């Protein structure tokens, strides 16, 4: 996936050359975030629930009209699917965090987002609030540094909803 | 990799390393062997990526490379694979390009390649060629994979 | 010879790019290419083909 | 393409001579300050949806003979492409802020850009309008004391400026 | 020049998208390590003189045979062309150092050397010599990470030319 | 690409050695040779529609299932490739004359040609025969004397036999 | 290799077309040129040995220092790797000679010549002062035609080294 | 225009290397037999006359029926363009040998013939008798090389046409 | 791409008129000492790297503003810029000299090659400079009379001269 050392070596590779200052001294920052970053995923995966119904929750405090009888968000299936997807994005971020890159995101949700999205007539906006809820308690989950690396991956999963 | 017009020394290097990888089929060429007035003319502004592929294919590296010790059903497929990025979809290419090279020669069997309405839209002056058949294209005959 | 002509895009060109997506970056629209005698009947068509828009062609 | 170091280095060797003491201080201080380069990037980029379509909302709230049967920016794909060229706008802007050098925004995106609208029959002076919304939008999302540590950073709010009004410059 | 910055922004360019964490780490890491890399050109653009006669010297204690007549090493031109020489590998390793990249040296030094050096019969190994002098110095007058910026600026310039 | 002095420059190479003087000797004698072969090749290239004629029509007398209906030179479009396979093969073999090596022929003209004709249905013994009826009207023509220099060329005469006749062997 | 009559079929062959008066002509042209040649190769082949030791000799003679202690010339083995490269370059410019055209040098010489020479340290100017001998000895064993011949190889391998 | 020397620095331009034995031995061969293709030349040119009107005599011999009304002979304007004709291709051969290649005829006849014979109706036969006649004359009216040079470049011309 | 026989085949086409006697005699006498030629065109070939060093030493001598730091010889990267373009003008001036006529140095080397220069801010001037020393080691090259049959020169060495002045007429 596209992360900080991947970057760096897949630059390197299509150059045929040999990694140098440049290169290493990108490794080092990563190497450094690492600590932020790791803790930061580890504060999200311990709060993973809370988050997950939080965030749904919220999706039907915006959106009233989908749990009604009739549409998408009616029923134990339709809802568990929410469920399911909030966990889904949750976990990318964290991988994302510890991987020091959004190429968790990008290869697994970003990738072929839209179609699939356009096919099984999935909002996006219920997913950009579902984010937006993860990005609230994030705020107050997560303190200095380790919330900025947090918020900057949510913020990318939003952008790419958006 | 895209290669504009004003561009800096590392992004033509890699450029170039890039373009003799897949030109040529990942096959080593010697610093005898490359063709530095096609790069000054690139480096210019004379031609493009475009036409530097072009030259390339019409040079003598990728002549005895690729047409001088092959059959035309090699060299066919090959300059599909290299140039389009793509494999032939059906026999009508092979009984194409053969004609085109007997009626016309080994210049336009290229130029028809290079001046195609595929490369055009795919990489199109600027880009270098890249295997494309690797993801659905569409027109492709699922042999083409 | 070798025949200079100058190239620009006003909208048919950008209707195609619109319809059928951008697909190779986005570049500006005013370039020169530089083409010999034996390709210079084949440039012209595909340029005109493309919604191209010449506005001038020097001999050199 | 270069950056306020390699912009220095560019200088330092058309005279020929090492850099100076002031030379190494200045660069040092813009790497020890760098940290807040960061988060100006960071903000820009994480609301780049949020600033364009603030800007268009404003633009063609003003500009309303745009949008109209006719206007430059009815054709539901012309609309697009306005869209998509203030994205492109952004990222540049985003990318100069970053290296701290306008260099990057014009030799890649503003060079050839005036030559293109009016080919195409764009009114050149809308888009400088859209840049200057953008810049507007843009300046209240760095200005977000929220999310990072308090602190003085006009220097990098004046970059910013000086990037959003060069690109406008550039186009009208 | 390729630094840090510049490998980011073009990375991101290259594939239309804004900067994102994957490239803010990096920057990071530049901007942490500049400081080591401004102490050790603080410490080479000091000491250019003592460093440059002593690599000089270097050179024409390796290589005897230069100096003897008919040589390239003979006469005071050749020498004055010997320390202006030594005096550019020098500067160009201050200017990469401060870039926090081997973008100067690459493109004032690397780019064209070989053709050059073969032009005008000029032996790589007489500049290796010089550049190791410099490297036996260096690990003198700096310490730590410094150090470490110095000498791998100055064993990528060795690699190129060898 | 070899000719009969770069082949016995590789075999000199692969055992390491120079070339002998009975090998100078040879390339000498074929130096010497060279003006008829060229006479030879010259006979074949000038003559080269009439061998094609010839051999197309001998051959689609002698087997008239190729142009029926159902055959496999019956449309236009597929005597047109027969034709243009007899002058491609024809083509080699005026190459590999003038080189004095076989190699180019194997290399270009008959690397894969026989799974070639066997998957597009081309029955290879037809294709062998029209082979052998170029070789006929082949020798016919290289044998004449008017216009040239009255010798002895008889090894031109059997080196040009198995050309073609390796060719045939290769195709069928 | 390439060779008049190779470069006459190979522009017949990409072009799609026979053998016309131009590329017979061409032909002709070697075929008369292989005399001297043939003459040269013959001449050159019986007395490779001392033109070989001599133009070790001429090598030693140029770089003195080579032979001293530390340096590639020092030690049998290393001139028994001198005399084994002369004899290589005498074999090719025969081969060469043979051929009537450069295709041998290129193909067994010259590609990949200055990486090999490079990456072992070997330098050209030694094989251009071999070749110099060499040269300066044919002018002597060789005359008229035969002569010019030999030269424009070996002149062809010595613009190769340089 | 192809000719032998035009041939050379083409090959070598594209290359971008010098000309090297190669190049000149081809060179050597079209200087040699320069001789009798220009003896060929100034025969051909001497015989103008007797030429022409001989092989359009031929023409209407083995095409008695074009001569009469209603067919593309008949009349003193398509006679004096037969004439014409006949005169352009012996003109065009004669540049052929001169120039040792058939370049003259492939730039000033070959290229484009088809499709103006085509439009024009003109049967390729016609031409082709003509120069069949003009062979049969060249027989006697040169002997060797020269005949040789001449008999290729005319058959060239009718290998072209059929 | 045009040489003295195509010339001639042109100018007499343009008129439409068979090749003169007296221009059979010229051509025949430029065939005569085309051995003559073959010699000046190896003496090119095989002395060129040494032409182009001495050339570039005499120009780095000459005007060092180059070689400083802001002359436009100054990073390894234009000097060898600088040292292939000498090393392509002699190599089209050579291809002048074998073909007799001027025409490739026209239309390959020199089509644009002055507002590269302007463009580039390569003062036109030192390449000319550089082409004509360079005519000068090529002239002390071309009358070297070892390992070559005595005879006059003079028109190859005033016709490679006109072709170094040309060229450097064209580039300055
Ligand atoms: C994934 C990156 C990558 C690798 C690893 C790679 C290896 C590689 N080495 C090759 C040739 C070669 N490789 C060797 C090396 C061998 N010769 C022996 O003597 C040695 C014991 C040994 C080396 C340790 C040789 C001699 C050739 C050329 C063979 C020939 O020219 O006939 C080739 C064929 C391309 C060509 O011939 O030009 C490849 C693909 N290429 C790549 O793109
Ligand atoms: C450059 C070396 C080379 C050659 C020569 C070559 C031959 C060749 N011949 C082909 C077809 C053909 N070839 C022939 C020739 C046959 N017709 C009768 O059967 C005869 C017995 C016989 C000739 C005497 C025919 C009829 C076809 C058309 C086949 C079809 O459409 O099914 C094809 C398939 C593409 C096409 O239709 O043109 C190839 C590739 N391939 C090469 O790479
Ligand atoms: C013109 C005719 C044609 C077809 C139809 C075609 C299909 C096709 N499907 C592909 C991949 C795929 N196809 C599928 C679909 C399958 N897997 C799912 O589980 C389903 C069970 C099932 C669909 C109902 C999937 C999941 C992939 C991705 C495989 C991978 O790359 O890991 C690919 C590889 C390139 C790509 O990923 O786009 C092709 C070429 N190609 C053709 O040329
Ligand atoms: C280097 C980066 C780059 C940029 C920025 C760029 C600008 C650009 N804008 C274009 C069209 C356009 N651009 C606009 C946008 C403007 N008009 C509206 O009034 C808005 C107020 C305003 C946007 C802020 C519109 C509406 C078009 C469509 C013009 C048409 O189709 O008639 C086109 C032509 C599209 C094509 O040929 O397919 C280009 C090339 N080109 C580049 O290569
Ligand atoms: C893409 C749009 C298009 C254009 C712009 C076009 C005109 C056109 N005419 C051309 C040449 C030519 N055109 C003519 C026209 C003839 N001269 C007169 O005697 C006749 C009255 C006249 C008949 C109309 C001639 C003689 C040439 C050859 C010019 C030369 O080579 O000297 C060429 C160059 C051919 C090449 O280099 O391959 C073009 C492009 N045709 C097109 O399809
Ligand atoms: C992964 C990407 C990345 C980011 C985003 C990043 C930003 C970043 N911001 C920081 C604090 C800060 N952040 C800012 C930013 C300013 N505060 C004001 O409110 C302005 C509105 C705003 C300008 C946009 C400032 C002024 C500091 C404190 C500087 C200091 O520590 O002296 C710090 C140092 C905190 C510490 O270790 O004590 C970092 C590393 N670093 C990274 O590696
Ligand atoms: C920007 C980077 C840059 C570098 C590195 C550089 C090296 C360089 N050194 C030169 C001179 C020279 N430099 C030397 C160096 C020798 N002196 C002896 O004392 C020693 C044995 C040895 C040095 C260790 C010599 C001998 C020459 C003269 C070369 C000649 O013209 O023959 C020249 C040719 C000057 C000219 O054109 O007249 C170059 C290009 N030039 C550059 O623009
Ligand atoms: C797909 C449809 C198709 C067509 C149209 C076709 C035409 C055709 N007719 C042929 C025979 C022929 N056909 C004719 C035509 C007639 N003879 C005279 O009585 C008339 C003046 C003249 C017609 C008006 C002639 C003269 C030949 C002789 C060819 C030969 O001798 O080999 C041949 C050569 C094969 C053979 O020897 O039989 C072809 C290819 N072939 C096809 O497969
Ligand atoms: C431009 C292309 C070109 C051609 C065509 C060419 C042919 C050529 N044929 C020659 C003689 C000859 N040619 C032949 C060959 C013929 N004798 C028999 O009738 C055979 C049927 C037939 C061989 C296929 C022979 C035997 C000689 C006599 C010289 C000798 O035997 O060495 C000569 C030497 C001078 C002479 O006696 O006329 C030449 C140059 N040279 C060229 O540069
Ligand atoms: C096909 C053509 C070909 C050539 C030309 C060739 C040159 C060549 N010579 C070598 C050895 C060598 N060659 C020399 C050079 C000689 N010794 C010095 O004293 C003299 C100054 C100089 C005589 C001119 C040396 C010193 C070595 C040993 C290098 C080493 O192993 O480090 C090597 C290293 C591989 C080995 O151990 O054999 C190569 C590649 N190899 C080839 O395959
Ligand atoms: C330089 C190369 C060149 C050639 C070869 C050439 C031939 C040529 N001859 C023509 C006229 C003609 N030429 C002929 C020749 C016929 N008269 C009969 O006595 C014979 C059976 C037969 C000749 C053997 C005829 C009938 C026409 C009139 C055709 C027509 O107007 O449709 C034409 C049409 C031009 C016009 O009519 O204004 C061309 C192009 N032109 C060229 O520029
Ligand atoms: C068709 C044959 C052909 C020619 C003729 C040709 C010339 C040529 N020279 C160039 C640059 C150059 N040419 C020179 C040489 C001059 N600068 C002065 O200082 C020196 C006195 C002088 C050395 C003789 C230099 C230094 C550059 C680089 C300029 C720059 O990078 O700004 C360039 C553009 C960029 C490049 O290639 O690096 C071209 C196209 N290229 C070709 O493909
Ligand atoms: C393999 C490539 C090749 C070359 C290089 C070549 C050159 C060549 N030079 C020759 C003699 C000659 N060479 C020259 C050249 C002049 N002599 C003066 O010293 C000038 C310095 C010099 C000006 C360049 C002259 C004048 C002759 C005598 C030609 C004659 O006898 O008329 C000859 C004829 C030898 C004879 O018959 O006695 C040839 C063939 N031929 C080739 O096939």
């Amino acid at each position: 996936s596209r992360t900080v050392i991947t970057e760096v070596i897949a630059t390197a590779d299509s150059q045929g050359r040999f990694l140098n200052s440049t290169e290493l001294q990108a490794a080092f920052g990563r190497f450094e975030r690492a600590v932020p970053a790791i803790e930061a995923a580890r504060a999200l995966t311990k709060n993973q629930d809370a988050l997950v119904k939080g965030a749904v929750q919220a999706v039907f405090k915006k959106f009233p009209y989908v749990t009604q009888p009739g549409e998408k968000g009616y029923g134990d299936s339709n809802q568990a699917k929410c469920a399911r997807d909030i966990g889904y994005y949750l976990r990318f971020i964290t991988y994302s965090l510890v991987a020091s890159g959004t190429g968790p995101l990008d290869d697994y949700v970003i990738a072929g987002l839209r179609e699939v999205n356009r096919a099984f007539n999935l909002n996006p906006l219920w997913y950009i609030e579902a984010l937006n809820y993860i990005k609230g308690e994030t705020g107050k989950l997560l303190s200095g540094q380790s919330k900025t690396e947090a918020l900057l991956y949510i913020d990318h999963a939003i952008n790419a909803l958006s | 990799i895209n290669l504009r017009a004003p561009f800096t020394s590392e992004e033509f290097q890699g450029a170039l390393y890039a373009i003799y990888r897949h030109i040529f089929g990942n096959t080593y060429v010697m610093e005898s062997e490359r063709p530095t007035t096609a790069e000054s003319q690139l480096k210019d502004g004379r031609i493009t990526v475009r036409g530097f592929i072009r030259l390339l294919a019409k040079s003598e590296v990728y002549k005895s490379r690729f047409f001088q010790k092959t059959s035309q059903n090699r060299f066919i497929e090959l300059s599909h694979k290299l140039l389009l990025g793509r494999a032939p979809y059906d026999q009508a290419e092979i009984s194409y390009h053969l004609d085109l090279w007997n009626t016309q020669g080994y210049d336009a069997e290229i130029d028809s390649y290079v001046d195609s309405e595929e490369y055009l839209d795919f990489f199109g002056e600027d880009t270098v060629p890249y295997f494309r058949g690797f993801k659905y294209q569409t027109g492709q005959s699922a042999e083409g994979f | 010879r070798i025949y200079k002509i100058t190239v620009s895009e006003a909208g048919a060109y950008a209707t195609n790019k619109h319809r059928t997506g951008y697909r190779a970056p986005i570049r500006q629209s005013n370039y020169t290419l530089t083409v010999p005698y034996d390709r210079f009947l084949p440039e012209m068509i595909r340029l005109h083909q493309s919604g191209a828009k010449i506005v001038n062609v020097t001999s050199v | 393409m270069n950056d306020v170091f390699t912009r220095a280095i560019a200088q330092a060797d058309l005279k020929g001579s090492f850099l100076l003491e002031s030379d190494l201080d200045k660069l040092a201080s813009f790497a020890k300050e760098g940290v807040k380069r960061l988060d100006a990037v960071a903000a820009l980029t994480n609301n780049a949806p949020a600033i364009i379509s603030d800007a268009a909302h404003k633009l063609f709230a003003e500009q309303q003979e745009l949008i109209q049967p006719g206007g430059n920016a009815y054709p539901h794909r012309r609309m697009a492409a306005c869209l998509r060229d203030m994205e492109i706008i952004l990222r540049y802007v985003s990318y100069a802020l970053l290296a701290g050098d306008a260099s990057v925004l014009d030799d890649r995106c503003l060079n050839g850009l005036r030559e293109t609208y009016n080919a195409l029959g764009t009114p050149t002076q809308s888009v400088a309008r859209a840049v200057q919304l953008m810049k507007d939008a843009a300046m209240v999302h760095l200005k977000s004391t929220a999310n990072v540590t308090v602190g003085d950073c006009s220097s990098l709010y004046s970059e910013a400026a000086t990037y959003f009004d060069k690109a406008a410059a550039s186009i009208a």
